């Protein structure tokens, strides 16, 4: 905490029809040394919420701890459905968390995105967290894509990329980003930037990963990009 | 390598008040150095049915300083079951923000509002618990600007006092004018612009669309 | 530019007359005043006027080198001087020092003295504005219109940007530089003891010094 | 540190000064020092600062001043020996700071009596009621009040023992001794003022 | 300041905002950064604008006496290596990430010149602050061997990204397509501009005070 | 900056990969780092763009100010992998015009010793000495490396690669494989990673261009 | 930033500007300086804006607190003593305020200089603030504590101009208190652009000095 | 200080250097640096020695506060490289005591979140996760290695060498070799180049700790 | 800053200070001060330095020691006192400087007029002539020329009065009014000497 080493790289969050469409490399780099290549940097942290990141690698594993263990808190006290934990709420709590310690001057430094589906409309009452048809249409407005920089600086958009896409991949989103996109168009248009931080990012490489957030679950995949 | 723990997101907080009501206008735009965030954080919140309070400094003291006077308002209003004028939240802010004196927040503040049948009443802060009635203000990266306008028609030190009278209709037109003159001008001043106008049935939250450059 | 000597200068444009106008407060120290007849405008040639504003030591000590620069090449060339020349030569000066500069932000306005080009007549010249900035550096930045540099550059852009319109009268154009300038002053605390509005036209020049805010 | 004072009206130019040499730890090395630096020209010159460099600024100036009287057989205007000594004093502000305080003064045929108001850095400029040092922050304000137009010259002595008696009660380190220079009528004589 | 240009199948197109900015606030939004060097080679830079404007003035000129002294077109090959000498001399001083290119006896070449001194040759690059939005939205719709109206709607297209998405940078974008045997500034290229306006907002004829006017006929 | 070089049995390699990284942005992608010094000799620079520029003006500019310098009067020697763009030219050969290797290599010492820290490898072919590869490091320590030679932020991490696939005297086909693997391995794992890479092949009477387009994928 | 104090023949003028700047630029220009801590006893702000500000109203917590459970008008001297308390506890922490708690108590009419490193002191005749050397010139030159209402007034304006003319960071509406043997009213909440009614009294020049 | 883990087809290794440099000088050839948390479960420090110390000496505090604490009632599973210096010892298995190895890594992140930089890595057996291999950072970011680790300042000098001759399913011969000859060169062109080396094998039943003193003659 | 002077014969105290009020930028903000701090056990106390430190140093110790006089119905010795006012200011010079300089006085019933003497630095010990401040460099020697032994009370104002001229004509800020105290027969007394 008092300054990163092992670091990831950017994330990119977008929400498409189905749901939300959360992609980002599989690199570590101990600075100027690719030392890891196959960590992973977006975690499952609710039935219907993931949870970004960037920076340094040593506090995801910090803040993913602090989350698992709040959702299974809310996983004991829950009967009904409707008693989880929207991703506003947890988005809403990283940001208290980031916040708190920037009142002392440790920030842990992120930039966390929580991202996830915003309702309960689609019947997930039976949580098999230790051991795991059609897509529903989203109203685009159920979902929600949260940041938080390690300031305390949050906000939710249609769109969320963090760490060093925000000078790349942002401004593809920026200008061919419409709503109630499809499965294979969110996928290629993610492509294309991911393509994109590939060739001009030093810290960033091939080897994604890509994670939707549906109405039925949270699905993982390993593509590789062809330049 | 210190960790500086305070940036300026930019933004600005028109103020504009009169005999019957306060006009607030804030823009949208959220800015990190010198890439963009997002196109629209609004820097505008309601506390009471008639006080409203922009500030235009670092988000995360932002937000957490709203929230937090929210809590101690909300609060005011079980205890007591009337809600609190505009001269209780003035000095509430006072306290809170100097409370935090020697970490302060960077969030310069206006707070506007009615108390009387209307008698227009504003405020403004810097981050510490200081705040003068005035009769028009804004903070913000396009407070430079702005005050510099405001002043010459608002107060008239001119040879013949024209425009001595002020209408809401008009008013509006003054502010808009403001607040598009500094978004050319400064950087960060927004893109969406969000006018909150108190009169004495309620709050209106018009909105007007400026440059995106 | 600094705190210490503080001063401003600002110049806009009319149909075909041009106002310079700058505040008169020498500023020893930032917070003190010592002389409010401190004129930053000078007449650096018939329809050539250079706004200077910073530090009062490089004012005189640039006016002086503008001044022997001005003066031998108008003699040289047996004629009167244009402004887009010389508007290069202070781009020059400035960049010569560039590494140890000089600390003013000078201003030049004046006539551009369009073609001799006598259509049907013997003699055909139009006057145009000619607005320029500049910076310590002597980066310039050619303006059809306002021009402003000075400590209170950021409280006057605002007032130019809005007051400001396009065309205008000598006696509409002095106004909305006065209250341009007289508005803007107010609001700093190191510059404005005495504002003077400079109007010039191609067949006269009028120069007033306003009723400020001695403040 | 020390107190400079420079008067002027429209028939007369007053200078004072305090006499105190501080110019070492703590110990009032002189208590009638020599700041003046009187030009045959009719003009005058007064200095503040360190005296090493009031010494070589003041000397250096009465011979550039004094060569060109005699190179050339007029005598120099002071509007030219004001912009004289600002010049060489900014000549020297990049590679030898010079640190002092001027207040020029002088008779002309043709301008009258003007004043004039140098700071450490060049900063010229004719004035009315010049001041320097530390203590200018307090006989300042008391010029002001008190200077009324077209002043006689007695009423400015007047002024002068109002502005000495304020260092005396309320200034830190409080001068006693002051000299003054009365340039008038085309004589320049010089009285010195206690308290 | 976001200054992009890029090769085409005969020719190169430059292009760059317009505005200058002290920091906190714009000084002009309407600051030509291209800048004529030759008939047939431009440039286009960036940094601090004092440091540039003379850099190209110089060489502007430097140019037109080596074109003078031989009878040959200039070649842009000798103009990056007059640029780089003088800037690595000033090795982080005369700070001005200069892009330049144009037409030779070789192909249309465009070199990428950083404040150093080092000096790359490119078939399209962006450099300014908005050099990162500029070089997505350029390298992703990039396509070696293009038309000039795609060519030219394209780096279009590659400003008005970092003409947005960034705070220093805005204006009017403008292009100069730098043909083999002409070129073509185009100062004007589009439209970002203001909303507003609700009156002149004139003042009576009697305002400020003046207590004196002294006027003066020449 | 990877950079390579490996002297095979009659001839010398000298790869490079192809990225300016600015703090972990790449400035450009597809830069030339083997330069072109005389048609024999060829360097490879590292470090700083900036300071490996001048160096190589100044060295062009000693290389022709001595090339036509030492040719003598009269006639002499009257006796007589996908992608991979290739392209190869010859010399004029008996090389009495071309000055040695080693000059240019001693000459950057006495240019270089200075505050400007770029890293070069020299290869190239000679009359005398047949293949030689100096090393001038930062402060300008040459020293005729015979076997190869490696420098640039990303070469450590093939340090102990190089060293145990080198043989002695390799043939042109299994040399160039090895300098292949070893600048894929040094981009592999460091982020300064270029894009194609440059192989360079001087040899005894051509010099060959070749340039590669590939990855790694790992069966682990 | 100015202020004034007398205890002349019948009571104490106390007199400030109304300006409030940061840096350069003036943030506010119709700031009220004087504050009312009793019925009697009333301070001034001066030098930070809200380390001051505070402070005179967390005074004025302390003596509604004990002049209430006492029930006797507390002294000048005890509230100026309580004031430079507090304010010493705070030494290191950056504390900026110059503050003259003029008043009247059972005791006559007392002052009292109060300063952020709890300079208290008693006197007659103190001025904080930037402007305060030159509003103490024009004092010390023409007080005299023989001057009645009407004359005091005008040498504290006299005095609040002087200062706000020669000073940058002192201008905008003066005003002009006064202290009875009970109570206190507002003689002046005034004006600035009187310049040209002292000096400089028909407006035909520029004043040049 | 290099420092590596293997991971062959029936059991993980776990190799070391042994020197202690402190500035260029020698503090001490010849220390441990495998340490033994449990029978099965071995840590590899790196980084500094004293921070390494207190590290270990927690978490063997804590090894034990559970390995007993998780023992069940009662009766249960009543049912059934010259000069190398080498000792094997059993466990006591069926493993319902001895702890996983995955609580251990993971214990560190929450000790070590410290200004305490320390770079473990762990290598042991386990009854659910057969072997794995984790890789503990300075400030704390664990992550499960599967097929081989490295760490300390002369791991990267072996970085491809290792990536290269790391086949998917090795046999504990052939395993041996590789991580000798890894050390062996992170050694050879490292300034924390030790002197014998501890070679380490936890496998299902017993582990075996070699020890090795050799050095590097090459044909080139 | 400010001038403190202690003097001791064998039937008679005298301490003496400045009595301005440096205590602003530059303003001599007042010209009668309270440096003493007359305590009721015929003692006294003399401070220096920051007034913001001197008012509540000086305070303190008169608590402390009245308090130790009404709870136990003696008075304290001068002795007692002089360490007690050192250890104090020992106690707070690691956690709050208290940059003031003392000159402890005071009567015995046993061991007759002593005086003291402490630094910012707590370093008490009994002397016979004190001195403190910037003044402390030009009034020491003329303590010692003068002071021959067993002087009575009259001569050693003619000392301080010797001395007090000494500051006027040589010291950088010329003081000008001082302030005494007598301490002879159980009679502090005291008097003001201006020049
Ligand atoms: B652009 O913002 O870089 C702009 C381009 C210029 C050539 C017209 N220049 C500037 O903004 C600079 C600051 C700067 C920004 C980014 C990199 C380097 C420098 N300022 C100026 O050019 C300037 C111009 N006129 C007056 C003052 N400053
Ligand atoms: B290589 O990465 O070192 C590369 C080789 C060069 C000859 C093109 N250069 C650079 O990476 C340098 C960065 C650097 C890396 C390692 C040490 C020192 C410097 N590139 C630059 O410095 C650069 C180039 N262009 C623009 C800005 N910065
Ligand atoms: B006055 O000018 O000092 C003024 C006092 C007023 C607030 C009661 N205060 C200030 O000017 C200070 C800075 C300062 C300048 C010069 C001398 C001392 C202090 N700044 C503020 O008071 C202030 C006001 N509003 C916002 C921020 N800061
Ligand atoms: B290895 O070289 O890192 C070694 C491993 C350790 C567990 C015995 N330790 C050290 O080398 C350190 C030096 C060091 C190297 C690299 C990074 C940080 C520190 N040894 C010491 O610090 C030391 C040990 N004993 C005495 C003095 N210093």
């Amino acid at each position: 905490t008092l300054g990163p080493v092992v670091t990831g790289t950017s994330v990119i969050a977008i929400k498409y029809k189905h749901g939300i469409m959360i992609a980002a490399d599989r690199k570590a780099s101990y600075g100027s040394y690719a030392k890891f290549q196959n960590v992973e940097r977006i975690f499952k942290i609710n039935n219907k919420t993931v949870m970004g990141f960037s920076g340094e690698l040593a506090d995801a594993q910090y803040l993913h701890e602090l989350l698992t263990r709040k959702n299974i808190n809310n996983l004991s006290e829950k009967k009904r459905k409707e008693d989880m934990y929207t991703p506003q709420h947890y988005h809403s709590y990283v940001s208290r968390v980031f916040y708190v310690r920037k009142n002392r001057i440790d920030p842990l430094f992120n930039n966390i995105i929580i991202a996830g589906i915003n309702s309960q409309k689609y019947d997930n009452n039976d949580d098999n967290v230790l051991l795991y048809e059609e897509y529903k249409e989203i109203h685009k407005d159920d979902l929600y894509i949260g940041f938080v920089d390690m300031h305390g600086t949050n906000f939710c958009d249609d769109y969320i990329t963090t760490g060093y896409a925000r000078y790349f991949a942002l401004t593809l989103l920026r200008d061919h980003y419409k709503d109630n996109m499809t499965e294979e168009e969110a996928r290629i248009l993610i492509n294309e930037c991911l393509r994109i931080l590939y060739f001009r990012d030093a810290t960033s490489s091939n080897f994604i990963q890509i994670v939707k957030v549906t109405s039925k679950g949270v699905e993982y995949e390993e593509p590789y990009i062809l330049p | 390598k210190r960790w500086y723990p305070y940036i300026d997101n930019g933004g600005t907080v028109i103020g504009l008040t009169g005999k019957d009501y306060v006009i607030l206008a804030a823009d949208t735009r959220l800015s990190l150095s010198y890439s963009i965030y997002t196109r629209f954080c609004p820097k505008i919140s309601k506390l009471t049915d008639k006080c409203i309070i922009g500030s235009s400094g670092m988000q995360s003291d932002i937000k957490t300083l709203h929230s937090l006077l929210q809590k101690k308002i909300q609060l005011f209003v079980l205890e007591h079951s009337h809600y609190p004028d505009i001269h209780v939240i003035a000095r509430l802010l006072c306290v809170i923000l100097y409370s935090r004196r020697f970490f302060p927040y960077y969030a310069f503040n206006i707070l506007a509002g009615v108390d009387e049948n209307n008698k227009g009443v504003l405020y403004n802060y810097d981050s510490v618990g200081s705040y003068c009635e005035a009769t028009h203000s804004c903070v913000g990266s396009g407070s430079q600007l702005i005050l510099p306008i405001l002043d010459n028609r608002v107060e008239q030190k001119n040879q013949l006092i024209k425009n001595t009278n002020f209408n809401l209709g008009d008013d509006i037109n003054f502010v808009k004018d403001a607040i598009t003159s500094a978004t050319e001008r400064d950087i960060y001043t927004g893109d969406k612009t969000l006018i909150y106008v108190i009169d004495k049935m309620g709050i209106n939250v018009n909105t007007l669309d400026l440059k995106q450059d | 530019i600094y705190n210490y000597n503080g001063g401003c200068v600002l110049g806009m444009s009319g149909s075909n007359c041009v106002a310079i106008a700058c505040d008169l407060r020498l500023g020893a120290n930032t917070f003190t005043t010592v002389s409010t007849k401190f004129s930053k405008i000078f007449k650096m040639n018939n329809n050539v006027y250079v706004g200077l504003s910073g530090l009062a030591t490089d004012i005189q000590t640039l006016y002086e080198i503008l001044r022997y620069r001005v003066n031998l090449y108008e003699v040289r060339q047996d004629a009167e001087m244009d402004v887009e020349c010389f508007a290069n030569m202070l781009s020059s000066i400035l960049y010569s020092n560039r590494f140890s500069p000089y600390f003013v932000n000078p201003i030049v306005v004046g006539f551009k003295l369009k073609h001799y080009v006598d259509e049907e007549g013997e003699k055909k010249v139009n006057y145009e504005p000619y607005l320029t900035a500049y910076d310590l550096i002597g980066a310039k930045c050619e303006t059809r219109d306002f021009v402003v540099n000075g400590v209170t550059s950021e409280q006057l852009f605002g007032m130019c940007e809005s007051l400001y319109v396009k065309d205008q009268d000598e006696n509409g154009l002095f106004e909305t530089i006065s209250q341009c300038l007289l508005s803007a002053l107010d609001r700093d605390c190191i510059s404005g003891w005495g504002a003077e509005v400079l109007v010039l036209t191609p067949e006269k020049i009028i120069k007033k010094k306003l009723k400020a805010r001695m403040d | 540190m020390d107190t400079l004072i420079g008067l002027r009206g429209n028939n007369f130019v007053v200078l004072a000064a305090d006499t105190y040499s501080i110019n070492s730890i703590i110990k009032l090395k002189n208590d009638d020092n020599t700041k003046f630096y009187d030009i045959h020209g009719n003009k005058c010159l007064l200095l503040g600062g360190s005296i090493g460099d009031r010494l070589q600024f003041g000397e250096f100036i009465r011979k550039n001043v004094h060569l060109y009287q005699y190179q050339n057989n007029t005598d120099m205007f002071v509007k030219s020996f004001a912009f004289f000594t600002r010049k060489n004093l900014a000549y020297y502000l990049r590679r030898n700071p010079f640190e002092v305080n001027c207040l020029i003064a002088g008779y002309d045929k043709k301008d009258g009596y003007q004043l004039y108001w140098c700071d450490y850095l060049s900063n010229m400029d004719s004035v009315n009621k010049g001041a320097h040092g530390y203590g200018a922050y307090l006989v300042s304000a008391i010029l002001d009040k008190y200077y009324h137009e077209n002043l006689t010259v007695d009423e400015a002595l007047d002024i002068f023992k109002l502005c000495f008696e304020e260092l005396k009660k309320r200034f830190l380190l409080t001068q006693i001794n002051y000299e003054l220079r009365i340039m008038y009528d085309n004589k320049v004589e010089t009285q010195y003022v206690t308290v | 300041t976001t200054i992009c240009g890029l090769v085409c199948q005969n020719a190169v197109i430059l292009g760059a905002d317009t505005r200058a900015t002290e920091g906190p606030i714009v000084a002009d939004k309407n600051c030509s950064k291209l800048h004529y060097i030759s008939k047939n080679i431009w440039c286009a830079g960036a940094g601090v604008a004092g440091d540039l404007e003379h850099t190209t003035l110089w060489l502007q000129h430097n140019v037109e006496l080596h074109r003078l002294n031989t009878n040959t077109q200039p070649r842009v090959s000798m103009c990056v290596s007059r640029l780089t000498q003088e800037l690595f001399k000033y090795q982080g001083y005369k700070v001005c990430a200069i892009v330049l290119g144009g037409v030779d006896v070789n192909g249309p070449q465009l070199y990428g010149i950083h404040p150093h001194g080092s000096s790359c040759l490119l078939p399209f690059t962006a450099l300014g602050s908005g050099s990162l939005n500029a070089m997505a939205v350029l390298e992703a719709k990039y396509r070696d061997n293009m038309t000039i109206e795609e060519g030219k709607n394209l780096v279009c297209e590659a400003i008005c990204a970092g003409i947005f998405n960034d705070l220093g940078s805005g204006g009017n974008v403008d292009i100069c397509v730098i043909t083999k045997d002409s070129y073509q500034h185009i100062r004007p290229y589009k439209e970002p501009n203001m909303r507003l306006y609700h009156l002149p907002h004139p003042t009576i004829y009697p305002k400020g005070t003046t207590p004196i006017l002294s006027e003066k006929i020449e | 900056t990877t950079i390579i070089g490996i002297i095979y049995d009659n001839g010398v390699m000298l790869a490079c990969d192809s990225r300016t990284s600015s703090g972990t942005f790449i400035s450009n992608k597809c830069s030339r780092k083997i330069n072109r010094i005389n048609e024999n000799l060829y360097v490879c620079r590292s470090g700083a763009s900036a300071h490996s520029q001048k160096i190589i003006e100044i060295i062009k500019h000693y290389c022709v100010s001595m090339k036509n310098e030492n040719r003598k009067k009269g006639r002499f020697h009257e006796g007589e992998t996908k992608n991979k763009y290739f392209y190869e030219d010859k010399f004029n050969d008996y090389n009495p015009l071309v000055e040695n290797v080693a000059h240019i290599t001693k000459k950057i010492i006495y240019t270089n010793n200075n505050f400007l820290s770029c890293a070069l490898i020299f290869g190239g072919y000679d009359k005398i000495k047949k293949q030689q590869l100096y090393a001038v490091n930062l402060n300008g320590s040459i020293i005729e490396k015979h076997d190869f030679a490696v420098s640039g932020s990303g070469s450590i991490y093939i340090q102990s690669y190089l060293q145990d696939k080198y043989k002695k005297f390799m043939t042109k086909k299994e040399c160039f494989n090895l300098i292949l693997n070893c600048v894929k391995y040094a981009m592999h794992n460091d982020n300064s990673s270029g894009g194609l890479i440059r192989i360079v092949n001087i040899t005894k009477s051509f010099v060959e261009e070749f340039t590669v387009v590939n990855t790694q994928m790992n069966f682990q | 930033t100015t202020t004034l104090a007398f205890k002349f023949k019948d009571g104490i003028i106390v007199a400030v500007d109304s300006r409030a700047s940061m840096g350069s630029f003036i943030s506010s220009q119709n700031v009220e300086k004087i504050i009312e801590i009793n019925k009697n006893i009333l301070g001034t702000m001066a030098g930070g804006a809200a380390d001051c500000l505070y402070w005179e109203k967390y005074l004025g917590k302390i003596i509604k607190i004990y002049e209430l459970r006492n029930n006797e008008k507390i002294s000048v001297r005890a509230a100026s003593t309580i004031l430079s308390n507090i304010l010493y506890q705070y030494k290191g922490y950056g504390l900026c305020c110059g503050i003259i708690l003029s008043g009247y108590d059972h005791t006559g009419f007392n002052m009292f200089y109060v300063d952020d490193s709890g300079k208290k002191v008693e006197g007659n005749l103190f001025s904080c603030g930037s402007g305060s050397t030159y509003a103490y010139s024009i004092l010390d030159s023409a007080y005299d504590y023989n001057l009645n209402l009407d004359q005091a007034v005008e040498l504290a304006r006299n005095a609040i101009y002087h200062a706000t003319f020669r000073d940058g960071g002192s201008g905008g509406k003066v005003r002009v208190f006064h202290i009875h043997k009970n109570g206190y009213d507002k003689i002046i909440e005034g004006e600035d652009v009187f310049d040209l009614h002292y000096h400089y009294t028909n407006p035909e020049q520029k004043d040049q000095y």
